[PDB]
RNA sequence: GAUAAGGGAAGUCGGCAAAAUAGAUCCGUAACUUCGGGAUAAGGAUUGGCUCUAAGGAUCGGUAACGAUCAACUUAGAACUGGUACGGACAAGGGGAAUCUGACUGUCUAAUUAAAACAUAGCAUUG
RNA sequence: GGGUAAACGGCGGGAGUAACUAUGACUCUCUUAAGGUAGCCAAAUGCCUCGUCAUCUAAUUAGUGACGCGCAUGAAUGGAU
RNA sequence: AGGAUAGUGGCCUACCAUGGUUUCAACGGGUAACGGGGAAUAAGGGUUCGAUUCCGGAGAGGGAGCCUGAGAAACGGCUACCACAUCCAAGGAAGGCAGCAGGCGCGCAAAUUACCCAAUCCCGACACGGGGAGGUAGUGACAAUAAAUAACGAUACAGGUUGUAAUUGGAAUGAGUACAAUGUAAAUACCUUAACGAGGAACAAUUGGAGGGCAAGUCUGGUGCCAGCAGCCGCGGUAAUUCCAGCUCCAAAAGCGUAUAUUAAAGUUGUUGCAGUUAAAAAGCUCGUAGUUGAACCUUGGGCUUGGCUGGCCGGUCCUGGACCCAGCCGAGCCUUUCCUUCUGGCCAGGACUUUUACUUUGAAAAAAUUAGAGUGUUCAAAGCAGGCCUUUGCUCGAAUAUAUUAGCAUGGAAUAAUAGAAUAGGACGUUAUGGUUCUAUUUUGUUGGUUUCUAGGACCAUCGUAAUGAUUAAUAGGGACGGUCGGGGGUAUCAGUAUUCAGUUGUCAGAGGUGAAAUUCUUGGAUUUACUGAAGACUAACUACUGCGAAAGCAUUUACCAAGGACGUUUUCAUUAAUCAAGAACGAAAGUUAGGGGAUCGAAGAUGAUCAGAUACCGUCGUAGUCUUAACCAUAAACUAUGCCGACUAGGGAUCGGUUGUUGUUCUUUUAUUGACGCAAUCGGCACCUUACGAGAAAUCAAAGUCUUUGGGUUCUGGGGGGAGUAUGGUCGCAAGGCUGAAACUUAAAGGAAUUGACGGAAG
RNA sequence: GAAGCUGGUCAAACUUGGUCAUUUAGAGGAAGUAAAAGUCGUAACAAGGUUUCCGUAGGUGAACCUGCGGAAGGAUCAU
RNA sequence: AACAUGUUCUU
């Protein structure tokens, strides 16, 4: 494991064998949707709503309680952003390390990182265009990706 | 990467053989370790195993009685006509009278025997003794 | 596991790589660079004629003490200029200078044989006749 | 100031003097190199006259992709034609392979020496 | 009494020695402030000298490439390119 | 669009567009390259060869252009040039053997200027003519088949019923010469045969060997590390089983040896099937495109009816025969929510539609010759495709069969591996749903030609209605977020520390320094030493470890700031996004290069004192570059774990670093919590270690270097005896130094690895 | 209806220049290999008498020496 | 502190 990296870490989550919602749970699935839409509203990308859920309102997983994931149902309200959440966080990333690097010439560490984190996010978009998320012609660049994060 | 479950299977099951343990853990599972295990315990050469769910791509355990030798894939599933079972038969069996070619055909997953019996051809899959 | 690909649809890459590999075995690779055709002294053929150009008696390597009586030859063919050596005790005396000597190789394939420095040849006859019968004297050298 | 059969530097200290080349279009261009050059390297072809063909615009007027009117000289091609001529006068590089030497552009012995001499940027030293 | 050469400048002789011969990697000895290093050459610097070898020619005191105990080459009196 | 062609076509022309091929290797270069059927070797997989008996192509000295003709860009046709070359009375004329035979040349390398149309077939006006095509002879140890060089008896011998060492005889025979026929176009030869044709049956067998590999001598002379042999190891220096010779023996024998090439041996090219810690060989390190390869999941079970052929029970036996039971195999059909196209005529035959592939089955067809193989006394056999029969005026079985299949064609199957589908529904069905808009077609009231709504059949739009309306897990794959952490990971400022050198201020006085011992050197102009104070550059002691971090190179004073990171935790999120990677990129100790700055200390070069036979060395004293920093370069190390990366599994043990989770006879806040440290247990990750050796290995050793002849999880790179040589050359990068790529001639029998016993050590005890 | 004439078309061949490939002469220079008993030293193998070796940079008759960084394949698996 | 060297070829 570790795409760009040699640790063997086997950290995750177990999800629950059983995929019904608990006897203590009695919130109904409009209460947990308009929930996910009011919090999507107010600014929280998907997992971010799914860790409030899961703190504050007992609600386990979204699949089990309405019977969708949360970017699906968010898809379905017309909140789902335009590009999606993991290749924007590493578009994000990689903005702040060539703010630094153009900061911080002699960080040789750092352009080495940086090299590592764009391909990665040239690795993830394509994936998102070989399945339609993304358009045929999207294409990662780093003069224009701080209009993106902005 | 994982790149073959049945190859990780059936390796299990020879160091278990190995080493006299009676028993063996298998994971993931698939349709074809089950069909492969299903036509090694027909001729004897395993116990009875048990699936277990996991709402997942599964795990099983396998019961062992010592009459196993060795059982192994052959990776690539070369393409075999007929004509060409004996070649694989005499390169890979301890002699005529025993062992088993284990192929993949359009009729299903069989040994070559059957295969031979029903006049049918496909990939080779496996082998057991 | 091996370090060979193993796919089904590998063959160019195993293909190829056993044609590189095989410019390390010494005679696939004489036989495709055309060697013994373009080098060697006799071209590719195995028996080639001659002119004696003078006689020379080579020192034997250690552990042995002897002079080796061997001649200095230039071929019809191409002109080249080979050291060829004489057998059987007695038959320096059998070829002289711009006399027609018939070579071979020594067995060896282009190598030196026994103690011999430097020499890969041998001569078979001399002035048309076998250096075999000159030596037995079932027949003498025509002049 | 011109021309000269055949030869073509045999002349001479020495090709001195003269000759040869030359515009433009198209083609093609080596070693070496400080990569900028060398380069018009070298080396080839074309060029007249006439009769045509095509392209390249402006201003008005509502699929105007159109009409009307106007207007400049460039470019490319074809037919024909002559004592095979034609950058027809004029104007207008000869080229190549090397050695010595000074890097280069620049400067001086007005009135016998323009150079390899002086200067130069670069480099170093001194107060 | 000390320093200083991109200050002026300077930068060695005599003998012997290898299993053909020749040559001398090697040795002995005298001697300087230091004994000419890297390079380069019969060069605009070599007397002997039209040096010797090669090339160029029918024929070359010319040219060019080599060689170098160099009368008297040689490192910012700058060396070699 | 034309022209030209027999005709398609950039085949050519005019105008127009800017396209076509390529890392799945285009284009270019080499070929000691005509392709194929085939050949040699062959456990299997392979390797090598194919000019040449058949098929296809091409050429007629080189090039080109044509005539004639159905057909030629023909060469035993023409025309021209080039090159060769014949004659000539000098004006001219005539040529093409890679047809047959023959000459010259070339070379290691290959045959007669013979006879004939009798067979095979071909051509022509042709029953008849012609055929160096073809057939027959000559030369012919290319290869292949069969196969003489002898045999039988007796004497005394020899010996334990014959197997016996010699010389005594009777015979037999074809090698060859030759009456005759045959054979044949005529011959020759074979086959058949008068007269001939063997005791040393001289009608006389050879080629290589006798140390080992490898079968067969330590016999006699010669030589004396010479001459010679010897594939390899070796023999030979005066007792040579190896040379030179004589005798004996061995092997194969009408054949045996040598040279070269190739095949097996070679698992020493490795797909099957090699090796890479130390023998040759893991890229310094990551990123990354092509290539290769990638988790699991969707009709599973159950029942009924029934065909065949397998064994025995009937047994029914003449090896074999029928209904019944038993089981076994290959099959079909129905039913289970049910796949398996759909209509017409009415289990076939004409319509309307079909998600694409790989793989496997079966078949059509696939030249003979060759291969494998059935039949045949060519007297055998190699071969050939014949031959056998009461002996005829005839009769007769034959001229088998498989092998071929990469590609194409047809076909059964639906495992394996892909591909498509309904997500802003633009989705599926409505058979005889409903309405609207278009088309076409048979049919008239038969007289021609008509109207255009019903109507038959496509195609669309709208409404409505059926429906269980439609989205697989979330991988102890991967990515992302989130939380508290942890690091001598990186960068920029900043702040310590003593020490070193130097400078000032003092103080005393005779040496100091340095070494194995000294000398160079510094010193009464005060050295060294002592105290106080200052200035510069480096460096970061002790703490400091079988400890941490980073891709590797590397990284160690404080504080602050900047951006990253692993692991852990997580009932958060996305859903295959991945692994390894030619090309291509980032970084890369030290030294080295360029330009500024700094230059305490050590210190290549250099200077100098010793030592020494000499030391331009080690040791002493100085000291330039360098050492440091900022901008650029350079790209290499024993860049090492001499050990590629990802993934799974296989055995015991105690420690340790990071995170998290449960738990004290402990010390401490504070008397106690949510203080902290420590102690006890679990767990994930990491740096390691100890034992074992099931297993691996040549061993040393190895928890991987195991799960490897019981040989296949994915994938990249590298090696193929030692040298020449990481050299030369071409290319490329670099300011240079150099880096990267990278041969060949030639040479050589070992080089090398790990271990053992000894010996030796200016090693230890 | 012959010779001949015009313009095309295919185009041998010759000259010049260019380029590609393959052989090959050459003063002199610099290597490699081979070859019983020539010279000079003694670098390596033992702590080989300065442990050896790698990269880099200078120096030197020759092996080689020295500086900086690295390795143990060390002469230390250890206080 | 110093300590360099050992013709060729075997049996
Ligand atoms: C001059 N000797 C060469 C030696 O250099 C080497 O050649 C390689 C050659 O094998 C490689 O190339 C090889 O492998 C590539 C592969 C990448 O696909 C193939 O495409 C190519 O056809 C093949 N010849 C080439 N890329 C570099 C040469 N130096 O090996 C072959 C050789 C003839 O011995
Ligand atoms: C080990 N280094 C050696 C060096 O010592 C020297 O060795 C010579 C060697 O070459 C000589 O030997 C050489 O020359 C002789 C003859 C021609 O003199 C030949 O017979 C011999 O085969 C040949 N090797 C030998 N006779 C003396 C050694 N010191 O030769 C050069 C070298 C290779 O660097």
């Amino acid at each position: 494991g570790r795409m760009h990296s040699s640790g063997k870490g086997i950290s995750s989550s177990a999800l629950p064998y059983s995929r019904n919602a608990p006897s203590w749970f009695k919130l109904s699935s409009d209460d947990v949707v308009e929930q996910i839409i009011k919090y999507a509203r107010k600014g929280l990308t998907p997992s971010q709503i799914g860790v409030i859920l899961r703190d504050a309102h007992g609600v386990s997983q979204a699949k089990v309680v309405t019977g969708n994931k949360i970017l699906r149902i968010l898809k379905s309200n017309g909140l789902a952003p335009e590009i999606p959440e993991d290749l924007y966080y590493l578009i994000k990333k990689a903005v702040s390390v060539r703010k630094h690097l153009e900061k911080n010439r002699k960080d040789k560490d750092s352009k080495f990182r940086l090299i590592l984190i764009e391909s990665r996010i040239h690795r993830l978009a394509r994936y998102y265009r070989t399945v339609a998320v993304l358009p045929p012609n999207w294409k990662y660049e780093s003069a224009t990706a701080s209009a993106l994060v902005a | 990467t994982r790149t073959s479950v049945l190859a990780d299977a059936l390796n299990a099951i020879n160091n278990a053989e190995k080493t006299g343990k009676r028993q063996v853990l298998i994971r993931p599972s698939s349709k074809v370790i089950i069909k492969f295990l299903t036509v090694m315990q027909k001729h004897g050469y395993i116990g009875e195993f048990e699936y277990i769910d996991d709402h997942r791509s599964g795990k099983i355990v396998v019961q062992l009685n010592g009459r196993l030798n060795k059982c192994g894939v052959i990776q690539p599933r070369f393409n075999v006509k007929i004509n060409d079972i004996e070649r694989w038969t005499d390169n890979l069996l301890p002699a005529r009278q025993f062992g088993y070619v284990i192929l993949t055909t359009s009729a299903g997953i069989m040994d070559h025997e059957e295969a031979r019996r029903k006049h049918v051809s496909g990939k080779i899959l496996g082998f057991v003794y | 596991g091996k370090g060979k690909p193993r796919g089904l649809n590998s063959a160019r890459k195993l293909r190829v790589h056993r044609r590189n590999n095989r410019w390390a075995d010494q005679a696939y690779k004489a036989r495709l660079l055309g060697t013994a055709f373009k080098s060697s002294p006799f071209g590719g053929s195995s028996h080639a004629k001659g002119i004696v150009l003078e006689k020379i008696g080579i020192e034997s390597k250690q552990p042995n003490s002897a002079i080796r009586k061997c001649v200095r030859v230039q071929l019809i063919k191409n002109g080249k200029k080979v050291t060829a050596f004489v057998p059987n005790d007695g038959c320096l005396n059998f070829v002289d200078e711009n006399d027609e000597v018939l070579l071979a190789g020594f067995g060896r394939r282009g190598k030196a044989k026994g103690d011999i420095p430097g020499v890969r040849f041998k001569v078979v006859k001399v002035s048309g006749v076998s250096l075999l019968a000159l030596w037995k004297e079932k027949k003498e050298k025509p002049r």
